[PDB]
């Protein structure tokens, strides 16, 4: 068959990534420009939200030393690329798991609803990609909203999931962090209640 | 804003690492047992940031000038470079490459590495850059040194910089390492072996590059990486 | 005082780099034209000095201790250890062991070599001991750096410890190199290639030795000698 | 045919052996025992004596970095091989030439005659092996006395060179360096007045 | 009392067999599913019983004579012998060796066993004994049968001995199984198969060793034993 | 690289291990002199203890056929080597699990503090292996006492296990039995509550 | 390592050299546009001068065969490549010894100060190439001008020679030939006063 260059093999991103990848967390000083978890101005159009989450592993214990990147659309729902800090929305950004609470936070608007390939639309989501030691290769999932009900229920990509109960792993939970609202979005890496990973 | 118009290679994940790989500990706890659930490609995946404009330092390439405290660093100074292309051959530009790396003696500069060795006041350990046109990236640093670590009772990481590359889309953004050719310890790490396939592992080894040394100055390596092939979309719904 | 009481195995002069190896620039002026003259061994050259009496400081084999102003030198933390035996397979007990070599960046602590790499604080880069009743010997240093030189062009050696070993006569005494394992500058030295046979060239290279390294301390590197065969004298002057 | 182990095979030296071999020239501080180049305490039986010279290469021009090592017997013929420094004489000792002027020195006692394997007395000598950068195996020499005319006749090692005239390349010449009895001993690697270079 | 001053070299877990080894049933639910947890050696670990003063009966090695019930056991009389050293090659003198095996028919003489294939009257199985000043132990023993065993269907162990070996410290201590040579069950046992590599399964078996047989009387078998190395500590908290 | 020969691989030391190791069990009569589980004749010093315990697979059942060596110091904080019946004090002892109710029983004495190899004191423990059918290489623990919390708190191999909750697994529970200290010490192979087992 | 496609190995010119690259010396007729020897026409800016010299081998004998290209920077320091026999300067060209004495001229203007790279200024040049039979890859040289002592003392590249003696082989001497100023220069490939050559 038709075989094409091999994709470079991925490996963990180590305990000590955020030396790389997240400055201020590793303690150290950060340059004139970072990419991280502020993804909307005040100015931003949308519904301004917190995110919130921590991540288990199989045991049951904190991974205390997550690395996340996430990419989602805007509030009209166009995913925007061209990546600036002088944005009032970027469609990408990065967090990482505190060290003592084990709880990374992200700074957004709620995603308005994009169409799968075939115009299929899809609820709100937040595409997730996980990194971390003893992660030999990054996980993906998504993080959808426990309060578009209706539009979870339809979604195309939900439904691929077989069981009705995994699908529960993907909902975060509407709640409020100092009086704001926010979304908890936890993640178990193995066991029970894990988290749906998706190939792509 | 970006656009649906291309698709890429589906992953080999019996070349890339599995998940669980015992002999490296933490992937047992750190592992999925479910398997992944497979999704179609649509506009969420096959887009992803661009980041030609994103405010680079003056030294932010060159490890050798971005943690001056008076000094330059202690150990073998070496270019790192390559290019970055996809599994077609085609040069991904203007594509953000960044890499951190421990000291000439081992050392992480990180509130979490507590080993003996010591740090190096001049030397902090990130880098970043874009591919230029052409898919050409290049970092100037210290050669740095293996790392133990408490894996098995004797473990040791070989020499390694780490990389990641964000490439074209979230579907194609890969974290890896960089091992310099010919280290020894190379074959003994459980990391490098969660790769299954030793030509895998072949395609992580930077060689070294007298042509792109400058002499009485730094040597060089050579470090190539190769993302998910892009293609066309394709007799799509119809 | 000394006695002649033991003959020595002559030399391979093909195993050895012969004078003239016009690559290695300087040795085309300073290696003789006339042929060397051979001469029997009598006690001039099958004796020679012994240092079981010479004072050794305490951190005289130690070059992490042996030059510390105020901190550690940075760097790859090595034990280099090995067995000095004579072409029979015998010990060499209670030989001087001397060994000097650049710092981690490939910068040596002389007056002559304005290598723009920095020099290290706390590393000087001498050190030496005596063998054990069981012909051992041990050190602990930082791993050199590769260090460029103007031979050719783009000459850089590979990462070397030098080394002298006196053994027990003037006719034994030898200065060589120890090089590391799986290095890619070796095949690309002009003074590592003095030496013809590339098997020649193996018995420089010291290999990786997990077994002897400390545990989240430091690496081990296994670097054996060979000196002259030494017998005892038969069937003379009848 | 039996083959041993091989021997280690040698390298040069190297222009910065003075680290690891002549600390002081090297610009470097001192270890508390050095071996060096003073074989004598002023005690010392014998009659006391200066050596000194310079290294040429085959375009006569000085060897700046050139290493020496010496071995000698004493006044009365015994090779002293238990080496301390609180020794009233050493039969081994080093030196090194000066950067500036290229010429090295030591400080002796004129050897005693001692025999050869055969019982055949040899001319007082002084055994040398000369290090350096260029120099892939060090070279073996002899220095012998210009006012040892009779043994050097006799000697059956000066004996064992074919031409006369390379003899003479052996032999030192009795000077005085401030009032004091010396003996130069000039070594030409390469070209016109070559060293007789010796293999054992 | 004893004394912390030596070291041995970590186990190969890939070259012993690992814990889940699931063709062998019963290791499924008796093997950790965490990572074991790596510990630096101290005095508990690096110091262990010396059993020089344990007092052994006059037939503890032999066991032709060990459960003597007014006559011979029935089966192929042989000697077992070997040395015991460590992974530098050295012996491992004074050293405790004790072994267990079925009898000539593949039956054990432990209330839990009920094969049918009859116990022998003047068979026991259990010898035990020290390894001498330069390591070597002996046995002598019957030839066991193999033995059924409910794992698959059809499951038959080689015929082995047991082993249990105490060595230096409890660090070295090893409990393993002697196969004989050329038996063609061996390579069809989900026990041995557990270990991986068949050049480890090889270390197992014992070769015949006419050479150490009496005439008329009983065949040898020849097993060596390896156990961890043992090195002085080095460069220490310094 | 170095490589060494390599070590005799391990095997189970399968169901009849007590025939070879623990002869009273396997139902055989004993020799003059058996390695058993009394580390302490009454006449010791140091506080007597009876120690207990049971072993289970990943299924919660029990493990009959189980084999423990233990290796501990005296009261003083002693490793006493030299094995022998007469002693009062042996720092090394072996026992079983009896095949009808699964217990093993040590008679021994609590040892005393000894320093890691950087001079630190560990607390209190007994280092056991464990050996069985199904157990292919055995598998090495630590005993300690619920009654030196101190000392466990500051224990430098206690602290090498990352997760505070997997350090209560090797605490054994003080209690009395028939008027007499003693402390159970329960292994778990396996799954909930899994034994932390040592690689040295 | 990195290996690159090869470079095309060098071979001599031959004796018949002169009829690919000198057309005139070969006994042949010449093309309409030729490089040759006259790199100033008289009215280029900078001082104009006569340059001469002959070639000898290893015995002291002339090399009348000798091919030689020319590079150097016009009065001003600044290197001309565009080539135009109608430009009052070209940077560029080539002369060959008479087969009758030996002699080889070229008719240019003294070249002005050139940095190298690291912005220390060289003593004014001419790069030379010298091709002949007998010569298997051309050797490269450089003339410098002895009325330019102060700043020959200070060239990075002169410096580069180690031993200062061998420097002078490269100063070419001034006299003057036919009431205007010239300079001889001579190269000897081999032995006494064997002229400098380079590798880049
Ligand atoms: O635990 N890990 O994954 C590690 C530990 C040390 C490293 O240098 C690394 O790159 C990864
Ligand atoms: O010129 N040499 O011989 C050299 C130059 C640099 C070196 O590090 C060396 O060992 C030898
Ligand atoms: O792996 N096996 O099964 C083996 C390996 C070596 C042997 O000699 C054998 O009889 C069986
Ligand atoms: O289950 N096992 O482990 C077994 C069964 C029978 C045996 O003879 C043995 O050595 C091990
Ligand atoms: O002497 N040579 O160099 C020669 C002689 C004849 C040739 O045709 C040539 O190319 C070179
Ligand atoms: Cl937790
Ligand atoms: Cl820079
Ligand atoms: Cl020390
Ligand atoms: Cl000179
Ligand atoms: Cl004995
Ligand atoms: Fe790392
Ligand atoms: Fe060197
Ligand atoms: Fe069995
Ligand atoms: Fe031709």
């Amino acid at each position: 068959p038709i075989e094409l260059l091999p994709e470079t093999p991925s490996q963990t991103a180590g305990p000590y990534v955020h030396i790389g990848l997240a400055l201020e967390a590793a303690g150290n000083p950060t340059r004139d420009q970072e990419i991280w978890n502020r993804l909307a101005k005040p100015d931003a159009p949308g519904e301004h939200i917190l995110l919130l989450g921590q991540v288990y592993d199989g045991n049951g214990h904190l991974v205390r030393d997550s690395f996340l990147e996430v990419w989602q659309a805007d509030a009209n729902g166009e995913y925007q690329d061209a990546y600036n800090l002088e944005n009032a929305f970027n469609s990408f950004g990065r967090t990482a798991t505190t060290f003592d609470a084990g709880e990374w936070t992200l700074h957004t608007v709620k995603p308005g609803v994009v169409n799968n390939a075939a115009g299929v639309p899809m609820a709100p989501h937040i595409n997730i990609s996980l990194f971390a030691r003893g992660i030999n290769i990054h996980l993906h999932t998504r993080l959808y909203f426990d309060d578009e009900a209706q539009a979870n229920a339809k979604c195309p990509v939900l439904n691929l999931i077989e069981q009705p109960q995994r699908r529960e792993t993907l909902i975060a939970k509407r709640c409020e962090v100092d009086g704001k609202t926010a979304y908890r979005f936890d993640i178990r890496i193995q066991g029970e209640g894990e988290t749906v990973f998706f190939d792509f | 804003p970006a656009q649906d118009n291309s698709r890429f290679v589906i992953r080999d994940r019996n070349w890339h690492p599995k998940a669980l790989t015992p002999d490296y500990k933490t992937s047992i706890a750190r592992s999925p047992r479910q398997a992944l659930v497979s999704i179609p490609q649509s506009i969420s995946e096959t887009t992803g940031p661009n980041f030609s404009h994103l405010g680079f330092g003056a030294h932010d390439h060159d490890l050798l000038l971005n943690f001056n405290n008076g000094g330059l660093p202690i150990g073998e100074r070496i270019i790192v470079a390559g290019r970055v292309v996809d599994q077609y051959g085609k040069p991904v530009p203007n594509t953000l490459v960044e890499m951190w790396q421990a000291n000439a003696g081992g050392r992480y500069r990180h509130k979490n590495d507590r080993y003996l060795a010591p740090l190096d006041p001049n030397f902090g350990g990130v880098g970043r850059c874009l591919t230029d046109s052409d898919g050409y990236y290049s970092f100037r640093t210290i050669k740095p040194g293996p790392h133990p670590w408490r894996n098995g009772p004797n473990d040791w990481r070989p020499a390694h910089i780490h990389f990641g590359i964000s490439g074209p889309s979230i579907a194609t953004k890969l974290i890896t390492q960089l091992y310099f050719e010919g280290d020894p310890l190379i074959p003994m790490c459980p990391i490098v072996k969660s790769i299954a396939n030793p030509e895998a592992v072949q395609q992580l080894i930077a060689k070294l590059d007298m042509n792109n040394a400058n002499p009485m100055d730094c040597l060089a390596y050579r470090f190539d990486i190769v993302l998910r092939g892009q293609r066309k979309t394709h007799f799509e719904n119809c």
